[PDB]
RNA sequence: CAUUGGUGAGCAGCGAAGGAUUUGGUGGAUUACUAGCUAAUAGCAAUCUAUUUCAAAGAAUUCAAACUUGGGGGAAUGCCUUGUUGA
C-alpha cells in the first residue's frame, strides 16, 4: 500500500473522537490532550489551538490517555508510550498479548492495566528519571476480587497506594510490596467512573443507574449518595476553586451541577454533545478556575465558565448558570464532498452526512468555521417557508465555488441529496446566500458549476433540463435541454464560449454560450457519471460506467485519452494542476494516478478506507481526499514537487531514464560535421576578449588606503627548469610528443579567464618559439574537433593580442608559417555559418519588415 | 496562454537583512524586501523564489550543501526552501523577533538568536518527505540579559558563541557534557558587542563592538582561564561599526560603519588592510565567501549591493536599486533588456537574465516619469518633470539632444513615431502635445485642442498617427503627416487615461477612470467592445484608511494598459494590489495576480486585523521610532505634504503598493510590471504544463520514439507537437539529419509554424548548436516565409527572437570569425622586423 | 474648515484621478483647480440631486 | 560631556541632581556651576538606575556589571558592595523607612535595614545554616513574565 | 539647492521647473565598456567619442 | 391629472407549533498551530531557601560625545574658547 508519488501528511478537521481525554497542569497554564483514532493532540487551554500532534501514527486505536507536567502516556493496543513535544521519546512494551485498557501514572509508578483484570506497575530505575521505564511487578485481580476494572485512581496522600475499582467494589493495592491492603464492600450497582476529590481519602463512584457514591475510603463507608433519575452516568469532577460543586456528565448529553454545601441542584445543560456517538464522554474543571473542558463522540470539544455572582453580598447561594467559551469541532459523520475554496491551498469546504457544511483551514488549524445556516430575509417582503423549529439543511452532494468574484455576491452553489432547488453560499461571509435555483422541470439536482468568470452558475437537474442562473439577482438566464435521463455534469471553459454536459444518456454535449447553438454531439456507449474539467488545458474527463476513464478534448470534438484497469466504480476523481494526471478514487479501495501522456497508472494506492473522494489543491502540493469511515479529512502531499517522476506503468506489477522523468537532456553534439559551441556561460567569450577593460571598470575610483606595513606574502600567509614547469607547459610538451592535444584542450576549457590570460601571455616562447606552434597545433586539432568553436576562436584572438608582434617579428620562417598556413586550411571551411548567419538574418530582416 | 507565473524580480538587489553567499563561490543570496533572490556570478542567470513572506526578510542562512534555506521574517515567520526544488518546505511561527540564523558547517543542527534566548533545532532532512512537525529543538539557552543580536558557530560544530545587546558575550556549548569547557562570559566591551568569532584555530576568540573596540580573548594565565591579550580600536569618532563578519582562514574581519566606510583587517596584528567609502549610507551587511576571497557588501537605504573581492583592488559588481521609485518602464526590441524610471532621475538599464543594471543615466535633476525605445532600440528617449525630454543612445551612452518646452512645463507621458524622426510629449500644466524633431531640438508646434491634461500618447506603428489619452474624457487622433492635419475626437464615460494601441495599428486600448476598459478603431471611430474592470480589483485598505475596501474609490481603476504584440491579449494594472490579464475578442480576464503580499506596504489587504485598533489610534500607525537605541533613525524630518516625495525618512507612513507601467515582452511570453517591490517579471517559461492540440487515443511518447526509429521524421516532429510537450519537441528535433531538414521544414502544416518558432527561439538562446539551429532557421525562412509575411502579427513574438538569437550570440561569433581571419592575413603576408 | 476635514479622512476628495486621504497635503497652485469629489460617492449624489442633475448612467 | 545619561535620582535633603553616566561614573550636579560637583566612580560598565534616601545619607547604585552598591554621600564612601547577583538591577528604590528595593527584572527584591553603617547589614540572598548576621530579603515577589 | 528640496518634497514632488539653461560639458575618450557600473556583462564595444 | 411627498385604513399574493426591526455583553477568526515559569545544557510547576557565597573574568577615544538649534538684531549678568597671579 506504499506509494512513490503521495505521501500523507495529517487529517485535517478532527478535534476528539470519544476516548475519555486526559489534561495535565503546566506551570499556569493547562493543556487538553486527546486523541483522534491512530494518532492524539493536545489543546491549549486559554486559546484551543492545536499545539503538538504525534509526529509518527500509531499502529491501531488509542485506548486510555493520562499525562503528567510534561509527558503525554499514550496507551494503545498492546505497548503504552511517554511521549513529549510530539515525539515518541521511548516506548513501553507490555509483555502480555492482552489490550491495555486504563492507564494511571502516579510518582515513579506507572499504573497499566490491561482488559483481562491485570495491573502492571512499572518503575523509574532512578528517583531523578522524567518516566518510569523498568518493569516492577505484575498485579492481577481475580474473579473474587471483584470485576472488570473500571478505573485506575491514586488518590491523594496515599502512600504507594494504587485505587483500583471494578464493577462491584473497590480495593487498594500497596505497589511497593504488590499487596492487597483494603478491600470496599460490594456495589450493588455496576460502577462506571471513578474521580478522586479536593477533600481528602474521597472518590466519587458513578454507576449506570444515576447514583453518585462517594466512598470515604478511610472509613470504608460511603458518605454521600446523589440520586440521578434513570440515567448513564459517565464523567465526575470537583470544582477545586474552593466553592463546592460536583459536575457529573451524563452520556445521554446532559451536564449537572450539584452544590454539595446546600444539598441541591444548579443547572442541567441540555445536549451539549449528541446521545448516539457518547454524550459526555470526559468532563472536567481546570484545577482551581472555573473553566470546565467537555468533550465526546461528537467529535466537538465545548469550555464552560461559571460567572461570578450578580449578587454582591449573599455570593454562594445565587450561583451564575453555565454559560458557552471556546469551542472546537468538527463534523460527527465521515464527510462526503470536498473543494478548494481559493488557489493559496488555505480553504477547504467539506460538506458532510451531519447536515452541515465546514471551512476547515489547511494552514492554521484554530481557523475552521462552521457555516452559518441562517436564512437571509426575502427582498419582496413576504415570510419564507421552512419549519418554524428550525432543522439543518439537507446532505449535499454536488458542490461548485468560483474564486474569481468573491465577497461582492454569492460563488458556491452546492447542491443537495432529493432537494429540487440548489442553495447559494457566501466564502467571504462565510453564510448560506438569498438564492435558491430551482430546476424548473419537477428534478433534484445532480450537477452544479460555476463559469470562470463567476457571473454565471449552470444547475443540472434530473431530467435533463440545463438551467443556467446568475448571481446577483438570481434570475433564470437560459434554459438549455438536451438529454433525456440526468445530467450528471456540467462546465464551461475559460473563454466562456464551450459549455460541456453529460447525462446518464453517454450523450457528451458541446453547446457555445455567446450563441445558443448547440456545437455538437459525441455519444459514448457507457452511461458518463462524474466529470472534472480542467480550464487549462481545455481537456475534461469522465468516470464512465464500463470502468474507465476517457479524457475528452473540448475543442476537437473526440475522444484523445482512455485509460482503464479500475475494479468497480470510480467514486471520484480530480486533475493535476498542470494537467499532466488524474488520480481516481475506487470502490475497491485503491487510488491510482494516471499519467495522461503515456495513458497508464504510475501509481496504485491500496488504501484501507475505501476513499469516497479525491481532490487535488489548485497548487501543486495536496491531494485532499475523504473516506468512507472517519470525520477527518486525509491530506497527502504531492513529491512531485521534490523529487522527480518516474513515468512507469506499474499496476501489473504491484497488484532509458530520460524518457522515463520526462526531462531529455540535450547532446554535447549532434554529429562531427556540425559546429557546435561549448558547455557553459555563453558570456564566457565576451570576458576572455575584454578581460582588460572589465577589471580597468570595476576598479574603483580613487586608490584604496593601505596601511603599507603588510607582510609581503599575506596571500601565501593562508592559514590552514624541469619539476617548475606548469601542469599546462607539461601537457603542452606532452602534447607534442603523443600528437594529441585533447588532453590539453580540456584543461583549456575549464581554466578561469583570468587564468587564461596568464597562460596565454605566458607561453615561454620567445627564442625558439616552439610553444607557439604546439598551442597553435593545439587549436588545430581543437577545431577540427569542431567542438567549442567560440572558446577556440578566442584562444587565437588572445595569442594575436600577447604574440602578435613577436610572429610578425619572426615571420617567413618555414616552421611557424607551416603551423599558421595549417590552421588557415581548417579554418577555410568555417565560412559556412558566416554565409549561413548573413542569409538568415536578411531573410529575417525582410520578412518581418514586410 | 494563460500560466503565468512568477520568475524574478528584476530590480531592487538587496532591500535589508542578512546578505549571503552559497558554500561556493557561485551564487549569491540576497534579501529582497519579500523574497529571497538568487543570483550566479560564475554562470550568469538570476533566479528569484516564487514564494512570499508576510513581511521583510530579517535573517537568511543556507546550509552548507547547498540544500536547505531558512528565511526567517522580522516577526519570526520562519520559512523553508528546499532550495533545488525550489519549493517551500514548512511554516515555522517563532514567537518572537530573530536577528541571526547560522546553520552548522556540519549542516545537521542550526541555531537561532531570536529574542534573548538562543534557540537550537535540528534540521529535518531534505529527502524526507513533507511532515508536519520536521522541527525539533535540541535545548534553549536563556544566559542573557538582552536581545542576541549576531551568532558565529565554529568551524567544528560543537562551540556557538553569541553576542547580545547586553554587554557580555557568552560562548555555548552544544554538547551537554563538555558544558564544563565552554561556558565562561566574555564581556568588557564599552558598547554594543556585535559579533564575536573563533580565529583559525579554536584557541582565540576575536570579539568586535559598537564603539570600536576590538578584543582578543586568550586562554592563558595572569588554574587559568580566557585573559584579554590585546586590546584594538578604530577610531571612527563619529562612525559606529554596524555588523561584522571574519572568514577564519584567511583572517580577515570586514568591519561596517554607519558613515559608510568599511576596513579589511588582519587578526593576529591589527593592521588595516584597504579601506574603501561607498557613500553616505551605513554599511548594513557585511559577509563573506567560503573560501576568503569574495565579500558581499550591502547598504539598506539606497539599496545597493557590492560584492568585491578583497585581494584585487576592484569591485565585481556594485549595483544599485531604488524602493518606491520605478515611475516607468520601457522594452527593448530584443526582450534582454528592461530599462526603468526612477523618481531620483536615473533611467538604469536592467538585463533580464542577470538580475543588475548595465547601465545608469543620472542626467536628470527631476524624476523621470514615463521611458520609451524607437528605432530598433539603438535610441531611446525619456521624459522627466525637469521640464525636457531627453534622447539617449545605447552604443555611446549619450544624449543627442535635450529638447524642451517653451517655458519649461512639466511633463507626465512620452511617445516616439516607430521611425526616428519625431518626439511628442504631454503635461499636467500647459495640456499641449509638444513635438519634437529628433534631427533639430527647436519644437514644430503645439498639438492643442484639449481640455485639461494629455495623459497618455502612442503612436501607430503602420498608419504612423498619434492617439492623445485626456482627462476631457475624449480621445483625440491626430494625423500629422503628409498635408492631414487633421483632428477626430472619440469621446468616452469618464476621465480616461493610460491609452495604449495595437501593434496592428488599427485598435485603440484605454483605460476609463470608472473603471471600464475601451477598445476602439481608429478609422473606423465606433466603439469595437469594452470590458468591465472594477469586480476584479483588490483595493487595498491602508492602515491610515477610515473606510471599508468595498467603497474604497483610490485604487478601483487602472492606470495601465498595453497589448499583447500577438495583439490578443491585455495586461492591465493599476494603482491596486493587482495585475489583471484580460483577452480582448473574449471580454472576460484570464488570471488574475496579486503584486505583493506585504503589511510593510500599505494596500495588501482588504481585511485588516480588529486585534489593531485601540479604543484611539491604529497601533501599527503609532509612531514607535522613539523606543529604537540609536540617533539617526530616531530623527524625523517627515514632511507634512510628502505623497510621493523624493526620499522614504520624509513618508511618515508606510509606502503604498501600485504598479505603473506594464509592457509585454517582445520575444518569450512574459511581461514586465514596474512595482512598489521594484520590477516584477511573471513569464511562463518553465513550460511544465500539459497542453495538447488535437489529440487523439493512439498518439504517445511512446509513439514519438518509436516514430524516431523507423525514421518517419515528419510523422514524429508534428505528432510531437500534438503532445507539444517541450523535451518531447526537444527529443526529435536534435535526432533529425541535415539533409532531412530542408524537407520536413517544407511541409511542416501551418498549424504548428507558430510553435516551432517559439521553440526554436527559445531553445537556441542557450544551446551550444549554433551551426544547427541556424540550418533550421534558414530551411524553415526559404520554405515558408510567404506564409509568416502573409501574417506577421501571429509570428512577431517569435520572428522576434530568432533575429535576437542570430544578432546577440550568433552575430558576435561571426565578428570573431572575421576578426581572426583579418588580423591573420595581415601577420602572416605583410612586412618582417628590424 | 473643519467639516473639510471630515469629508478628506472618510475618503471623499481626489486631486485628479486618485483620491487623498492624508489632510495634511499641500495642494499646489496649478493644482488648486482639479480638486474635486471623487465619483459614484454620496458626497457627490447629494450635490446633484439638489440640483435636479443625477445622471446615474454614471452611478454618480 | 559623559554620553547619553542613564539614571535619574534627586536628593530629597539637597536638592542635588545624580546622574548615572555610561561610564559608570554617577556624578552629583546642581546648577550654580556648570562643572560636576562631585564624580564617584561607582559601577563598571553603564549605570542603569540609582535612588537616594528621604534622609539624603544614603544612595544605591546599579548598572549591568551585575553588581549594585550603596554609597554614604556624606563621606563618599561605599558601606557595603554587593557583587554577582543574578540578573542586573534594572531599578532601585530606597523606602521612606530606609527599606531598599531591588528588581532584578522578572523579580523584585525588597531588603529590610540594608543601609546602615555595619558590614553585617550587606544585602543578600541567603543565609547557610540559619546565620543571622547576614541580611536575608524582607520580601520578593515574582511577576509572571513581565 | 536644499530649500528647493525641501520645497518640492512638501510640494507633492509635482513641480514647476527652472526656466531655461545653457552650459558647458566636456567628454573623456574613454571605452564605452567602461561608462556604467561594474557587471560582468556589457553592451558596447566602441569609443565614447 | 402627476406627486418620483408624509401619515393611516385594507386586499391580492408570500406564509410548517410567529415574524420584523434596533441594541448591550461574550467567544472564534481577521499572517501559517512546536505548550507555563526561572538565575535555564537544568530545575520548578505545592519554592528555590538552612547552598547560591567564594574564586575566575571584567576599566582606550590615555582626562570621550547636542550628527537632534524657527528666522532678523544683540548678548549687560550667564556659558564657551584663547591670552594675563599664587601650590
Amino acid at each position: 500500500k506504499n506509494s512513490k508519488i503521495f505521501s500523507p501528511f495529517r487529517i485535517i478537521g478532527n478535534v476528539s473522537n470519544g476516548v475519555p481525554f486526559a489534561t495535565g497542569t503546566l506551570g499556569s497554564t493547562f493543556y487538553i490532550v486527546t486523541c483522534v483514532g491512530k494518532t492524539f493532540q493536545i489543546y491549549d487551554a486559554n486559546t484551543l489551538h492545536l499545539l503538538f500532534v504525534s509526529e509518527k501514527e500509531t499502529p491501531s486505536s488509542i485506548v486510555a490517555l493520562s499525562a503528567h507536567f510534561h509527558y503525554v502516556y499514550a496507551a494503545y493496543e498492546n505497548k503504552v508510550g511517554i511521549y513529549k513535544r510530539g515525539i515518541e521519546e521511548h516506548l513501553l512494551e507490555l509483555e502480555t498479548d492482552a489490550n491495555v485498557e486504563h492507564l494511571c501514572i502516579f510518582g515513579d509508578y506507572l499504573c497499566a492495566s490491561t482488559d483481562d483484570n491485570s495491573i502492571f506497575i512499572y518503575k523509574k530505575s532512578d528517583p531523578q528519571d522524567k518516566y518510569p521505564s523498568e518493569f516492577y511487578t505484575k498485579l492481577t485481580v481475580t474473579e473474587i476480587q471483584g470485576g472488570e476494572i473500571v478505573s485506575l485512581q491514586h488518590l491523594a496522600t496515599y502512600l504507594n497506594k494504587l485505587t483500583v475499582v471494578t464493577k462491584s467494589n473497590v480495593l487498594l493495592f500497596n505497589v511497593r510490596t504488590g499487596k492487597l491492603v483494603f478491600t470496599s464492600n460490594e456495589f450493588p450497582d455496576q460502577i462506571t467512573t471513578a474521580e478522586p476529590a479536593p477533600v481528602l481519602d474521597i472518590i466519587a463512584l458513578g454507576t449506570v443507574t444515576g447514583e453518585v457514591i462517594m466512598f470515604n475510603m478511610r472509613k470504608g463507608k460511603r458518605i454521600r449518595t446523589i440520586k440521578i433519575p434513570q440515567s448513564r452516568i459517565s464523567s465526575l469532577s470537583f470544582r477545586t476553586d474552593g466553592s463546592s460543586h460536583l459536575s457529573v456528565g451524563t452520556s445521554s448529553g446532559d451536564l449537572i451541577f450539584y452544590d454539595l454545601d446546600r444539598r441541591s441542584r444548579i443547572h442541567v445543560l441540555k445536549n451539549i454533545h449528541r446521545e448516539s456517538y457518547g454524550g459526555v464522554t470526559q468532563a472536567t474543571f481546570l484545577n482551581g478556575q472555573p473553566i470546565i473542558v467537555t468533550s465526546g463522540g461528537d467529535n466537538s470539544l465545548k469550555e464552560y465558565v461559571f460567572d461570578p455572582s450578580l449578587s454582591q453580598g449573599s455570593g454562594d447561594v445565587v450561583v451564575q448558570p453555565p454559560r458557552y467559551l471556546r469551542s472546537r469541532g468538527g463534523h460527527s459523520q465521515p464527510p462526503s464532498y470536498i473543494a478548494f475554496a481559493d488557489s493559496q491551498s488555505h480553504f477547504m469546504l467539506s460538506a458532510s452526512k451531519d447536515r452541515s457544511l465546514w471551512s476547515f483551514s489547511l494552514r492554521k488549524d484554530a481557523q475552521s468555521q462552521e457555516m452559518s445556516q441562517r436564512l437571509h430575509k426575502k427582498q419582496d417582503g413576504g415570510r419564507v417557508g421552512g419549519s418554524t423549529i428550525k432543522s439543518k439543511f439537507p446532505e449535499i452532494v454536488a458542490l461548485a465555488i468560483e474564486n474569481a468574484r468573491i465577497g461582492e455576491w454569492e460563488n458556491i452553489i452546492t447542491a443537495h441529496k432529493d432537494e429540487k432547488f440548489a442553495r447559494t453560499w457566501d466564502m467571504r461571509n462565510k453564510r448560506v446566500g438569498r438564492w435558491t435555483f430551482d430546476t424548473t422541470d419537477d428534478g433534484f439536482v445532480k450537477s452544479v458549476a460555476m463559469s470562470q468568470c463567476g457571473n454565471f452558475g449552470f444547475i443540472g437537474s434530473s431530467n435533463g433540463s440545463i438551467t443556467i442562473y446568475n448571481m446577483q439577482s438570481g434570475i433564470l438566464r437560459k434554459k438549455y435541454k438536451l438529454h433525456k435521463r440526468a445530467v450528471t455534469g456540467i462546465s464551461l471553459d475559460g473563454m466562456n464560449r464551450k459549455m460541456v454536459s453529460c447525462g446518464l444518456d453517454g450523450i457528451v454535449g458541446f453547446y457555445d454560450f455567446n450563441k445558443s447553438t448547440l456545437l455538437g454531439k459525441l455519444k459514448l456507449d457507457a452511461p458518463i457519471t462524474a466529470m472534472v474539467y480542467h480550464r487549462s488545458s481545455d481537456l475534461f474527463a469522465l468516470a464512465l460506467d464500463d470502468l474507465s476513464i476517457v479524457v475528452i478534448d473540448a475543442v476537437t470534438q473526440r475522444v484523445v485519452r482512455q485509460l482503464w484497469g479500475h475494479s468497480n466504480r470510480i467514486t471520484a476523481f480530480d486533475f493535476s494542476p498542470e494537467g499532466r494526471w488524474i488520480v481516481s478514487a475506487s470502490l475497491d479501495s485503491t487510488i491510482r494516478t494516471w499519467d495522461l501522456p503515456t495513458g497508464g497508472c504510475i501509481d496504485g494506492i491500496i488504501v484501507d478506507n475505501v476513499a469516497t473522494n479525491v481532490k487535488f489543491s489548485p497548487n501543486g502540493d495536496l491531494l485532499a481526499t475523504t473516506h468512507v469511515t472517519g470525520n477527518g479529512i486525509c491530506i497527502w502531499t504531492n513529491r512531485a514537487q521534490f523529487k522527480t517522476v518516474s513515468t512507469r506503468t506499474i499496476d501489473e506489477s504491484e497488484f532509458l531514464n530520460d524518457i522515463d522523468f520526462n526531462t531529455y537532456t540535450s547532446l554535447e553534439q549532434i554529429d562531427k560535421e556540425l559546429l557546435t559551441l561549448s558547455i557553459g556561460p555563453r558570456s564566457k567569450m565576451n570576458t576572455l576578449l575584454h578581460l582588460d577593460v572589465i577589471r580597468k571598470r570595476s576598479k574603483p575610483k580613487e586608490a584604496p588606503k593601505k596601511s603599507e606595513k603588510l607582510p609581503f606574502f599575506l596571500q601565501l600567509s593562508g592559514e590552514k627548469r624541469l619539476g617548475f614547469e606548469s601542469h599546462f607547459t607539461k601537457q603542452l610538451r606532452e602534447g607534442s610528443q603523443s600528437k594529441d592535444y585533447s588532453s590539453l584542450l580540456a584543461t583549456l576549457i575549464n581554466f578561469s579567464p583570468a587564468a587564461v590570460d596568464l597562460e596565454i601571455r605566458s607561453l615561454n616562447s620567445f627564442e625558439p618559439f616552439d610553444e607557439i606552434v604546439w598551442f597553435i597545433d593545439a587549436l588545430t586539432q581543437g577545431l577540427k574537433s569542431n567542438k567549442n568553436f567560440e572558446l577556440y576562436e578566442t584562444f587565437m584572438s588572445l595569442l594575436f593580442k600577447a604574440h602578435g608582434d613577436v610572429i610578425h617579428a619572426n615571420n617567413k620562417n618555414q616552421d611557424i608559417a607551416s603551423a599558421l598556413q595549417n590552421w588557415e586550411d581548417v579554418h577555410k571551411k568555417e565560412d559556412r555559418l558566416d554565409d549561413l548567419v548573413k542569409f538568415c538574418m536578411g531573410v529575417a530582416a525582410f520578412v518581418t519588415t514586410a | 496562454k494563460s500560466d503565468f507565473k512568477f520568475s524574478n524580480l528584476l530590480g531592487t538587489v538587496y532591500r535589508q537583512g542578512n546578505i549571503t553567499f552559497s558554500d561556493d563561490g557561485k551564487q549569491l543570496l540576497s534579501p529582497v524586501g519579500n523574497r529571497v533572490s538568487v543570483f550566479d556570478l560564475i554562470n550568469n542567470k538570476s533566479f528569484t523564489f516564487e514564494y512570499e513572506h508576510r513581511k521583510n526578510i530579517a535573517a537568511i542562512d543556507l546550509n552548507k550543501q547547498g540544500t536547505l534555506l531558512i528565511s526567517i521574517d522580522e516577526d519570526g515567520r520562519a520559512i523553508l526552501v528546499n532550495f533545488k526544488a525550489r519549493n517551500v518546505l514548512h511554516h515555522f511561527n517563532f514567537k518572537e523577533k530573530c536577528s541571526a540564523v547560522k546553520f552548522s558547517p556540519d549542516g545537521r543542527l542550526f541555531a537561532l538568536a531570536s529574542g534573548r534566548f538562543l534557540q537550537i533545532w535540528k534540521t529535518p532532512d531534505v529527502n524526507k518527505d513533507r511532515q508536519f512537525a520536521p522541527f525539533v529543538r535540541h535545548r534553549v539557552h536563556a544566559g542573557h540579559f538582552q536581545d542576541i543580536t549576531s551568532l558565529t558557530w565554529s568551524q567544528d560544530s560543537r562551540f556557538i558563541l553569541t553576542t547580545s545587546k547586553d554587554l557580555s558575550a557568552k560562548i555555548w556549548s552544544v554538547d551537554s557534557e563538555e558544558k564544563n569547557l565552554a561556558a565562561t562570559t566574555f564581556n568588557g566591551h564599552r558598547d554594543y558587542v556585535m559579533g564575536a568569532f573563533f580565529s583559525h584555530d579554536q584557541e582565540k576568540i576575536y570579539t568586535v563592538s559598537k564603539d570600536g573596540a576590538v578584543f582578543v580573548w586568550e586562554f592563558t594565565k595572569r588554574k587559568y582561564s580566557w585573559r584579554i591579550t590585546k586590546k584594538h580600536f578604530f577610531y571612527a569618532n563619529q562612525a559606529k561599526v554596524k555588523c561584522v563578519t571574519f572568514h577564519p582562514a584567511t583572517r580577515l574581519l570586514a568591519v561596517g560603519f554607519t558613515s559608510g566606510e568599511f576596513r579589511l583587517y588582519d587578526l593576529p596584528d591589527f593592521t588595516l588592510i584597504q579601506q574603501l567609502s561607498m557613500g553616505q549610507n551605513p554599511v548594513n551587511t557585511v559577509s563573506v565567501n567560503q573560501t576568503g576571497e569574495w565579500l558581499a557588501f550591502g547598504s539598506s537605504k539606497l539599496g545597493q549591493l557590492l560584492v568585491y573581492e578583497w585581494q584585487s583592488e576592484s569591485y565585481i559588481l556594485k549595483q544599485q536599486g531604488h524602493f518606491d521609485s520605478t515611475n516607468s518602464l520601457a522594452y527593448s526590441p530584443d526582450g534582454s533588456r528592461v530599462v526603468t524610471a526612477s523618481e531620483d532621475g536615473k533611467i538604469k538599464v536592467w538585463d533580464i537574465t542577470s538580475g543588475f543594471c548595465l547601465a545608469t543615466f543620472e542626467e536628470h535633476t527631476s524624476s523621470v516619469t514615463a521611458v520609451q525605445f524607437a528605432k530598433r532600440g539603438q535610441v531611446m528617449f525619456s521624459s522627466s518633470l525637469d521640464g525636457t525630454v531627453r534622447a539617449w543612445d545605447l552604443i555611446r551612452y549619450r544624449n543627442f539632444r535635450t529638447f524642451t518646452g517653451t517655458e519649461r512645463i512639466q511633463f507626465n507621458c512620452l511617445a516616439v513615431d516607430p521611425s526616428g524622426e519625431v518626439v511628442c510629449a504631454g503635461s499636467l500644466d500647459n495640456f499641449d502635445i509638444h513635438v519634437w524633431s529628433v534631427q533639430t531640438g527647436q519644437l514644430l508646434d503645439a498639438l492643442s485642442g484639449h481640455e485639461g491634461p494629455v495623459s497618455c500618447l502612442s503612436f501607430s506603428q503602420e498608419n504612423s498617427v498619434l492617439a492623445s489619452a485626456s482627462w476631457d474624457k475624449t480621445i483625440r487622433i491626430w494625423s500629422i503627416f503628409g498635408r492631414s492635419q487633421q483632428v477626430e475626437p472619440i469621446e468616452v464615460y469618464s476621465d480616461v487615461l493610460a491609452l495604449s494601441m495595437r501593434p496592428d495599428g488599427k485598435e485603440v486600448a484605454v483605460s476609463t477612470l470608472k473603471g471600464q476598459i475601451s477598445i476602439f478603431n481608429i478609422e473606423d471611430a465606433k466603439q469595437v467592445g469594452n470590458i468591465d474592470c472594477r469586480k476584479d480589483i483588490i483595493s487595498g485598505r491602508f492602515n491610515q484608511d477610515r473606510f471599508t475596501a468595498k467603497n474604497s474609490e483610490r485604487s478601483k481603476f487602472f492606470t495601465t494598459i498595453h497589448y499583447s504584440f500577438d495583439g490578443m491579449a491585455i495586461v492591465a494594472g493599476g494603482n491596486n494590489n493587482s495585475i489583471c490579464l484580460y483577452d480582448v475578442p473574449n471580454e472576460v480576464l484570464l488570471k488574475r495576480f496579486i503584486v505583493s503580499r506585504n503589511m510593510a506596504l500599505n494596500g495588501t489587504l482588504e481585511f485588516l486585523n480588529s486585534k489593531k485598533m485601540t479604543e484611539a489610534g491604529s497601533l501599527d500607525l503609532i509612531d514607535d521610532a522613539g523606543e529604537n537605541s540609536d540617533l539617526e533613525d530616531r530623527i524625523d524630518n517627515s514632511l507634512p505634504g510628502s505623497q510621493r516625495g523624493g526620499d522614504l525618512s520624509t513618508r511618515k507612513m508606510r509606502p503604498e503598493v501600485r504598479v505603473t507601467s506594464v509592457q509585454f515582452s517582445p520575444t518569450a511570453n512574459a511581461f514586465a510590471a514596474a512595482s512598489t517591490e521594484g520590477l516584477l517579471i511573471y513569464s511562463t517559461n518553465d513550460t511544465i504544463l500539459f497542453d495538447p492540440f488535437d489529440l487523439d487515443v493512439d498518439v504517445t511518447p511512446h509513439s514519438t520514439v518509436e516514430a524516431l526509429r523507423e525514421k518517419q521524421f515528419l510523422n514524429a516532429l508534428v505528432m510531437a507537437f500534438r503532445l507539444n510537450e517541450e523535451y518531447l519537441i526537444n527529443k526529435v528535433y536534435e535526432a533529425i539529419p541535415i539533409k532531412e531538414i530542408p524537407l520536413v521544414a517544407s511541409n511542416i502544416p501551418a498549424i504548428y509554424l507558430p510553435r516551432i518558432l517559439k521553440f526554436i527561439g527559445d531553445f537556441a538562446i542557450e544551446s551550444q548548436h549554433i551551426e544547427f539551429n541556424l540550418i533550421w532557421i534558414k530551411a524553415l525562412l526559404s520554405a515558408s516565409g510567404g506564409y509568416i509575411n502573409e501574417h506577421k502579427y501571429l509570428f512577431s513574438t517569435a520572428m522576434r527572437s530568432i533575429q535576437r538569437f542570430i544578432v546577440r550570440v550568433a552575430k558576435e561569433v561571426v565578428n570573431t570569425t572575421t576578426d581572426n581571419k583579418y588580423t591573420y592575413r595581415f601577420l602572416v603576408s605583410t612586412d618582417g622586423s628590424m | 474648515i473643519q467639516d473639510a476635514v471630515k469629508f478628506i479622512e472618510q475618503g471623499h476628495v481626489r486631486v485628479g484621478p486618485n483620491l487623498i486621504n492624508d489632510p495634511a497635503y499641500l495642494v499646489t497652485r496649478n493644482m488648486e483647480d482639479y480638486v474635486t469629489w471623487v465619483d459614484n460617492s454620496k458626497i457627490k449624489k447629494t450635490l446633484l440631486r439638489y440640483r435636479n442633475q443625477i445622471d446615474d448612467f454614471d452611478f454618480s | 560631556k559623559a554620553g547619553p545619561t542613564m539614571a535619574m535620582a534627586q536628593n530629597p535633603w539637597n536638592a542635588v541632581m545624580h546622574l548615572g553616566h555610561s561610564n559608570g561614573t554617577v556624578s552629583l550636579w546642581s546648577p550654580s556651576m556648570p562643572e560636576p560637583l562631585v564624580k564617584l566612580l561607582s559601577a563598571r560598565g553603564p549605570v542603569n538606575s540609582i535612588a537616594i534616601d528621604r534622609s539624603g545619607y544614603y544612595m544605591a547604585t546599579t548598572g549591568a556589571d551585575r553588581s549594585m552598591k550603596i554609597w554614604d554621600i556624606r563621606n563618599f564612601k561605599q558601606l557595603h558592595s554587593v557583587e554577582s547577583l543574578p540578573t542586573p538591577g534594572t531599578n532601585v528604590s530606597i523606602s521612606d523607612t530606609g527599606l531598599l528595593a531591588l528588581s532584578r527584572g522578572p523579580h523584585v527584591t525588597l531588603w529590610k535595614d540594608a543601609l546602615k553603617l555595619s558590614g553585617d547589614s550587606k544585602p543578600c540572598f541567603g543565609s547557610m545554616g540559619g546565620n543571622p548576621h547576614r541580611n536575608t530579603p524582607y520580601m520578593s515577589h515574582l511577576f509572571a513574565g513581565n | 539647492a536644499n530649500l528647493v528640496y525641501k520645497l518640492d518634497v512638501l510640494s507633492s514632488v509635482h513641480f514647476v521647473p527652472k526656466p531655461a539653461s545653457t552650459s558647458l560639458e566636456i567628454r573623456v575618450e574613454t571605452p564605452t565598456i567602461s561608462m556604467e557600473d561594474a557587471q560582468p556583462l556589457y553592451m558596447s564595444n566602441a569609443s565614447s567619442l
